[PDB]
């Protein structure tokens, strides 16, 4: 029954600042402990700071140590994180965590539902969606690039084309934007025809593409 | 080891927390045998709890020992258990 | 700050092995070390509290070991549940550190990569840039070299690289490598070309094309 | 304020019910007790629940003859008694705990008479 | 556990001191420090009331002229300078073993 109920967060500018919320239930909120720990894309978990039930004891990962401010409100049930010149290294999913047990070495147990916070300057772009063309099996592909922000989904031939499909995770390039391929293997034979287009849409944008992908001159 | 120890100092010293030293000291001198052995330091606090379980006959004045006592470890410069049930 | 640190880094098993990971700290934590497992877009899951200690609810073949600054994390059975990453966790002293972190993935037979080069598009060149992809193809192990030549000269600083997890029907990886120009560096070269390392492969494997050609 | 109700003359070997209305403090935070008071013999203690009903202890005189038990929705100490006996006839009196072993706030009191 | 009590009856002269003792079978010293002793009053028509617990503390309501002492098993509730409204019997009460109280002594008014 023990519920962890975050709040707030998303697109934010470097510089900027957000306050995380979480609202718990379920236990003795006012004699347990709590924590906030983040994930980056593709990293590992990052413990970040934990305040004690009163909230005269705080920790700072040193990471984070004179940028976030954690505190809580035991009437409220809720743990909040003040988070004051963010950069783009913050960016990651947050989480709420409550320990197994009231004393200040009990280990993180339940968790919230986690939070995506985004830090980035970058405005909403529908991305460009090039093709990558043939030269056994043969190989092609479409290049969507320079959108922002994630996500954007890729099908073929509107979902009638599944296998052989590799949609890689996308990259954050200097600009800011993202970018990623998404390719298909098929014969040879069924190249001329067969005509493959793929569906990229980007609903931030609200943009939909349909680019085909055929041989070359 | 557990059977050998004198846990009086810490039962008078939490009731006297709780009506608001001699036995404070002693208190931590008698937990700092189970200091970083987090299954002995447990069965400490738990014992105090069991003896002190009848004379808490109150609820504000349970959870305020129980408080009291789950920061016992920590007032002595010595680390709790992470888990231990005192009820 | 204590330092946590875990090997390996990355291992394959198969279902039914005996796996070991290994966490050691930067000073004594005594037995204030905790296990989590995490799978992809899920909250870590407590698996061991205080080094030996299970979880309600944990399955036995997760077993913890290990007091002052090793510590070890025993898996004796694989299981179809258990490919996941873990990590290593101390409570003994604050700000509280994780490991690194240990990706637990699938073993399987070596697989060669089919490897496939695309020159920018027209349409591309069109708006002032130029996006050359190299990509392997259904390849097993996750180790590869991918080297962009340029008119034979080395590139260094303009690619990125993207893999994908493991592919649920055969368990390989695919990657693709994207080097960018700008059109006008793209066109003051021939040659373009991948070459690609990889232990499936009786030999390094290089793709190239010609600025003009098809 | 303890207003306590039931408690008439009963046979031997009947069975009765006691109960206790709380008035003018926080009855969720506090261990309740009964107390009797003999005619001729002094002041006996009966039973115990701790205030959220989790514990209950009983004097060895009358044990396993009464059953304690509290309903913190409506306020109310309850001793519900079977088997009385000429030795368990006295004024019952719903005692209010202070939070550390002692007897804070008695009620007013109410007859049980254990007769044909 | 057994208490008793002397007098059982102390006929009083108001205005001057008065003392009632009070002795347990076994002591009344806790693994706290506590001596779990308690003295009540009940007065005629009245139920019995708090005067002093857990040995030396005494009650809200109850004005300072009443003291208690003890250690071990004796205990004495002495009483400054008697006055109205304090008559009746005198039970003392131990809360270590479970709850027993004293026979009670008589506040008569000599």
């Amino acid at each position: 029954q023990v519920q962890l109920v975050q709040s707030g967060g998303g697109l934010v500018k470097p510089g900027g600042s957000l306050r995380l919320s979480c609202t718990a239930s379920g236990f003795s909120f006012s004699d347990s402990y709590m924590s906030w720990i983040r994930q980056a894309p593709g990293k590992g978990l990052e413990w970040l700071t934990y305040i004690s039930g009163s909230g005269e004891i705080i920790s700072y990962a040193d990471s984070v140590k004179g940028r976030f401010t954690i505190s809580r409100d035991n009437a409220k049930k809720s743990v909040y994180l003040q988070m004051d010149s963010l950069r783009a290294e913050d960016t990651a999913v947050y989480y709420c965590a409550r320990p197994s047990d009231y004393f200040e070495t009990s280990e993180e147990l339940d968790w919230g539902q986690g939070t995506l916070v985004t830090v980035s300057s970058a405005s909403t772009k529908g991305p460009s969606v090039f093709p990558l063309a043939p030269s056994g099996t043969a190989a092609l592909g479409c290049l969507v690039k320079d959108y922002f922000p994630e996500p954007v989904t890729v099908s073929w031939n509107s979902g009638a084309l599944t296998s052989g499909v590799h949609t890689f995770p996308a990259v954050l390039q200097s600009s800011g934007l993202y970018s990623l391929s998404s390719v298909v293997t098929v014969p040879s034979s069924s190249l001329g025809t067969q005509t493959y287009i793929c569906n990229v849409n980007h609903k931030p944008s609200n943009t939909k593409v349909d680019k085909r992908v055929e041989p070359k001159s | 080891q557990l059977e050998r120890a004198n846990l009086r100092p810490c039962e008078q010293h939490l009731m006297q927390k709780i009506q608001r030293s001699q036995h404070q000291e002693r208190c931590c001198n008698e937990l700092n045998e189970f200091e970083n052995n987090q299954r002995c330091m447990c069965e400490a606090l738990q014992q105090i709890m069991e003896n002190q379980s009848d004379r808490l006959q109150g609820r504000q004045q349970e959870q305020q020992f129980k408080r009291e006592l789950r920061n016992l470890p920590q007032q002595c410069g010595l680390r709790a258990p992470q888990r231990c049930d005192l009820d | 700050e204590i330092v946590m640190t875990q090997s390996p880094s990355s291992l394959s098993a198969s279902v039914g092995d005996r796996v070991t990971i290994t966490c050691r700290a930067s000073q004594s934590i005594s037995t204030y070390l905790n296990w989590y497992q995490q799978k992809p877009g899920k909250a870590p899951n407590l698996l061991i509290y205080a080094a030996s200690s299970l979880h309600s609810g944990v399955p036995s073949r997760f077993r913890g070991s290990g007091s002052g600054t090793d510590f070890t994390l025993t898996i004796t059975s694989l299981q179809p549940d258990d490919f996941a990453t873990y990590y290593c966790h101390q409570s003994y002293s604050a700000p509280r550190t994780f490991g690194q972190g240990t990706k637990l993935e699938i073993k399987r037979t070596v697989a060669a990569p089919s490897v496939f080069i695309f020159p920018p598009s027209d349409e591309q060149l069109k708006s002032g840039t130029a996006s050359v992809v190299c990509l392997l193809n259904n390849f097993y192990p996750r180790e590869a070299k991918v080297q962009w030549k340029v008119d034979n000269a080395l590139q260094s600083g303009n690619s990125q690289e993207s893999v994908t997890e493991q592919d649920s029907k055969d368990s390989t990886y695919s990657l693709s490598s994207t080097l960018t120009l700008s059109k006008a560096d793209y066109e003051k070269h021939k040659v373009y070309a991948c070459e690609v390392t990889h232990q499936g492969l009786s030999s390094p494997v290089t793709k190239s094309f010609n600025r003009g050609e098809c």
